[PDB]
RNA sequence: ACGAGAACUAGUAAUAAUUGUCAUUUGCAU
């Protein structure tokens, strides 16, 4: 897939990144995603427990909070389809798709970090 | 300490290297011509060929006895142009080199010797070891490469037969990926930069690497 | 038996009196079929002798070590008794070959027996894993030509011994080597160690003769329940 | 010949930062991806303290040749002496009670702690991020004692209880001077798993 | 003449370092590139610890002449009173169940835990790195026992029971005192593969 | 592309290597490479798993991230043609070519490790 | 041969070993070479049936022998954990004479 | 009726032993 790859090169303008996105501005999101990663990894079955569903709900809440806090994060989340992807992940309730999302978002962050001021 | 004659194991049991035997055979290359063709057209009497015969005979029937003194070797059959000596591995090589040089002295570098030395285990039927059996080897292999290698291992411990045998394992398979692997191994060793550098430069060259193989095999 | 390589076939050196080194020819044993008539007529040179010797890599020798633990190592503290065997290995295009002659019926029988034999051995420690073979019958034009000449001398290609009443005229002018041929026998009497063929001498496989002799299958038998045969019949090469 | 087991629990008082694997991560297993306290760490720390309690000279400080009785307790087999270790320490693993507790109270396992340095006559900060094992977590340990001789067992466990006390008032891990690495010991259990020795009079605080 | 096969799996509790290669890697098969436990390791550790169980004198220390019945089980055949060995310990190989497990959950087959050394009078650290087999790995082993004397089966299996039980409370490989290499045996099995001997009364914990 | 393997000697300047590259900074890459080398080596067929294709995607992700973290690693990766060869190996999906890349990369690593401060 | 060449596997493994002295605990290492796991050897046996009425008995004996070798070792150090072999793909054919062999059996 | 025929280069022992991923450095100037 790696739409992250060509998207990150589509967002290099004149230089600002996503209108000035920086790696310090995604720390909380990275922490939350990492904790959900380790918790889901600890899980055995593929069916997502209702508690992990509530974790995903709070994760959605946190994306929305951060996107309301800053404009560049809002543009990043909007164009990278984070919100639609999270909605679909919540709909599917499958662990493997959540891990695939984790890998995608990690790639996004890695590209954003490699292209910086 | 015991003057009584002892068995072939009396040389096997040397601890300075593997417990094995050495056997050496040598033939004068230009001897058929020398007794027959001799000195052309002006010195071909009975007298002068007779004195040449006597000189070769006395050389092989006294000079060997004296030359072999400092060596752990027993003399089996020697005379004419046949040289058959058996003893310890290292000692046979050293004595063979000494004898070749001392012969080239006495023949004023006119006659050459061809010789073969092999490693034979103790208690083999000697009838069977017999049917199995210069400047280059002395100067290039023994004097330079062997000496630097012996100094290298003497200075740096922990280089047991394992490290040397991994060196062999890389060397005998003549491949470039093996050259990179050997570079890694030498990097992981703790030899001085000079020793490692010399080994690697030798390893890059076919003639040098064969000579290096022979030298380190002699180390063991 | 006479060895071969990839496409070269070999016969032994005739012990013929060549008048010139007397060194390069001594170290030589076999002369391939290409240059054989050249050798018989002096068309071989010392450098050619060195080259032919150089090309003669047709197998290598080895000693394989073995141990025998049937002894009291079964019972109690008792040393093993290592022994040694001598072996020869051929490169992927070497082997040995025969030359046989007789009636057509005799050769058909020989084919049947050879088919039987290819899965037995032809050597020593057969039962321990040495010496099986696969055979092929090929008709080589050049070897046939060499075998079907006509001359005055004769080159003995096998090991023979003339009968009693022909040897005096057989040895008139000859060059030959004798070989004490000995060995034990298989299933004659109770003790193998007690049974051993009487020694037999026969001419070697390169001798040269003026007057042909036919041979005979000579008994080396005594103190046995059945006759034991040794073979002495020549296969002559006439040139 | 017998083996006496010691089992218990490390309580994490303040943060703990091993970080052998390293922003600057901590040591973690790979079958559960939950942190551990390597046994080498515990063993080294106790050896250092218990050595320091006994004599320690500069020449003794030279090449890790230590007092004879600590040497007996932890084994050297270097100075031509026959000494294999008599006390085995295993690793500590993030316990089940901790996992359940943090799951049903919704608290993470690791804190990410930001640190700065203020340069002299410069007043400019260079930030750092250090990740540490969260407080109040408990890890479980198991030790093994071997009785190479009968008449040093009481003395050796006196030494071990002294050492455990010293650890209870010291830090294990990284950056322990700056407020992370204090630990405590609970639920010590003493059994003789293999052998015919009694584990009733023997105690560790 | 009958032969009895003993089968099961070895489960790694804490990381194991056999590592005969010497950086500091572990022994690996050259057909699968996976870690193995050489059978010499099992035989030697069982030998040593079950020897140290019974009498082991200084004169006994000198010659590797050991107790008569441990010698019977493992064979000496060195001097005088010869005894051919009787228990054949095979190697252990990385099981396919755990292979599927770690492939599916994307877990490395080897961790490289980094370790340190704080020398004295200098406090200067010099690092090192060690490979160790991940826990939860399972190795499949086979033992073969030969019945050279019928009446001795019970005692021999009693002693091998002692061996298994004592090994479960000890280590394999190196760094045993540093935490490494504790194993447990699980899902054992006894079955007569050759002969006319019953193996129902047999058990190995 | 073997000039890309012996460029390492052409990059001994004055003394630092690759502008201060150390093999110690290559550790995560080496670990991942060894992991998937073992996994591929056990595989039977030449056609790689689609999950293995995603694994190779994860390789490129990690390579970019490491190039972002350190500049010496960035130079090493960029000038030795690491990124194009990774893409190409992903393109052919054949086992033998993946092993070919593995041998090239291991040769790089060892030869670089020969020279270090 | 072809499998090891393609997957680039050497033909011999070398295991490092070690010995522990008692009262001393100094280790003296050794170096023993070993044929690689998974290698295959092709073999041929021959049975010269000199008695018709004994082929069943003799292949019963050779069956029991091969069964024993299956559960044993070849070569040295088998007590120490090496030498276990397996037998696959056995076929029995009559190559001389007119004796039937479509009923004889070897695993 | 082959200088043959009998004959496990076998038995004993492992990568061990001591090493702490540490030692300083204000989430700081409005
Ligand atoms: N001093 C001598 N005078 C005469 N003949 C000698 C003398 N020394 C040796 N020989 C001859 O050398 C023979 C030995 O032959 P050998 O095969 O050993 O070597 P060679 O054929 O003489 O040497 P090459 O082929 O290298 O010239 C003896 O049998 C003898 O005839």
């Amino acid at each position: 897939m790696t739409f992250a790859h060509e998207v990150v090169k589509s967002n290099v303008k004149n230089q600002v990144l996503f209108n000035g996105l920086t790696t310090s501005k995604l720390r909380n999101l990275m922490e939350q995603v990492n904790r959900l990663y380790t918790i889901a990894f600890n899980s055995n079955e593929d069916q997502l427990n209702e508690e992990f569903i509530d974790e995903l709900e709070y994760l959605k809440i946190k994306f929305y909070y951060e996107a309301g806090r800053e404009k560049s994060v809002d543009e990043f989340l909007k164009k990278t389809l984070m919100f639609p992807i999270i909605d679909r992940v919540i709909k599917k309730e499958s662990k493997k798709f959540f891990l695939d999302y984790c890998k995608y978002f990690e790639a996004l962050v890695a590209y954003a970090k490699y292209y910086q001021k | 300490q015991d003057m009584r004659e002892k068995g072939i194991g009396s040389y096997v049991d040397r601890e300075e290297g593997v417990k094995r035997l050495g056997v050496v055979r040598a033939d004068i290359d230009n001897l058929g011509a020398t007794f027959i063709s001799g000195i052309p057209e002006k010195y071909n009497s009975i007298s002068r060929t007779a004195t040449l015969s006597r000189q070769l005979s006395l050389f092989f029937k006294y000079e060997l006895n004296h030359l072999l003194e400092n060596y752990q070797i027993t003399a089996i059959y020697s005379g004419g142009d046949d040289l058959f000596l058996i003893g310890a591995w290292d000692d046979i090589i050293e004595a063979s080199i000494y004898i070749n040089d001392k012969f080239k002295e006495f023949t004023l570098d006119k006659l050459t010797l061809s010789a073969g030395v092999g490693m034979f285990s103790g208690k083999y039927p000697v009838s069977k070891m017999a049917f199995e059996t210069w400047d280059e080897f002395k100067k290039n292999i023994l004097e330079e490469k062997l000496l630097v290698l012996q100094q290298g291992f003497s200075q740096t411990d922990e280089h047991g037969k394992a490290f040397i045998y991994k060196m062999l394992a890389l060397l005998r398979n003549n491949e470039a990926i093996n050259i990179a692997r050997l570079a890694y191994l030498l990097a992981r060793s703790k030899m001085n930069e000079d020793f490692t550098s010399k080994i690697f430069n030798w390893a890059q060259n076919d003639k040098d690497k064969n000579q290096l193989i022979t030298a380190l095999e002699y180390y063991i | 038996t006479f060895p071969y390589e990839n496409e070269l076939y070999y016969l032994p050196k005739p012990l013929i009196k060549i008048d010139s080194n007397h060194k390069a020819f001594k170290k030589l044993k076999y002369v391939p079929v290409h240059h054989y008539n050249q050798y018989l007529n002096g068309e071989l040179s010392a450098e050619d002798a060195t080259d032919l010797n150089d090309i003669f890599n047709i197998g290598y020798f080895s000693l394989q070590t073995k141990v025998s633990l049937i002894a009291q190592e079964t019972d109690s503290s008792a040393d093993s008794e290592p022994y040694s065997v001598g072996t020869f290995t051929f490169e992927p295009e070497a082997g040995l070959y025969f030359i046989a002659k007789g009636s057509e019926e005799t050769l058909d029988h020989l084919n049947n027996i050879m088919t039987a034999l290819q899965y037995s051995g032809l050597g020593g420690k057969r039962n321990a894993g040495y010496g099986q073979f696969e055979y092929e019958i090929i008709n080589n034009q050049q070897l046939s030509k060499l075998l079907n000449q006509n001359g005055k001398h004769s080159i003995l290609l096998s090991t023979a011994m003339a009968k009693k009443e022909e040897i005096e005229s057989a040895l008139k002018e000859a060059r030959y080597i004798l070989t004490k041929r000995s060995g034990f026998v298989q299933s004659t009497n109770y003790s193998e160690m007690l049974v051993k063929k009487s020694d037999f001498y026969s001419f070697s496989s390169g001798s040269v003769f003026k007057n042909i002799f036919n041979g005979d299958i000579f008994n080396v038998g005594h103190n046995g329940k059945h006759p034991v045969y040794r073979y002495a019949k020549p296969l002559w090469l006439e040139v | 010949y017998s083996k006496i087991k010691i089992s218990g629990t490390i309580e994490v008082v303040t943060g703990l930062h091993i970080g052998g694997g390293g922003d600057s991560p901590v040591v973690r297993d790979l079958q559960t991806k939950l942190p551990i306290i390597p046994g080498s760490s515990i063993k080294g720390k106790m050896r250092n303290l218990l050595a320091k309690h006994f004599g320690l000279k500069m020449k003794q400080e030279s090449h890790n040749q230590d007092d004879e009785r600590v040497l007996r307790l932890f084994g050297s087999s270097e100075k031509g002496n026959i000494q294999r270790a008599r006390l085995q320490i295993s690793d500590a693993f993030f316990s089940e009670k901790t996992k359940e507790h943090f799951a049903q109270n919704d608290i993470a396992y690791t804190e990410t702690k930001f640190e700065n340095t203020i340069n002299r006559l410069t007043a400019v900060a260079n930030p750092r991020q250090i990740e540490r094992v969260t407080r109040g977590s408990e890890f479980d340990f198991v030790f093994i004692y071997n009785v190479d001789e009968e008449s040093q067992v009481e003395d050796d466990f006196e030494n071990i209880e002294k050492a455990i006390h010293l650890l209870e008032n010291d830090y294990l891990g990284g950056g322990g001077t700056r407020g992370n690495g204090r630990i405590q010991f609970k639920d010590t259990n003493i059994e003789t798993v293999v052998g015919e020795y009694d584990s009733t009079n023997l105690k560790i605080k």
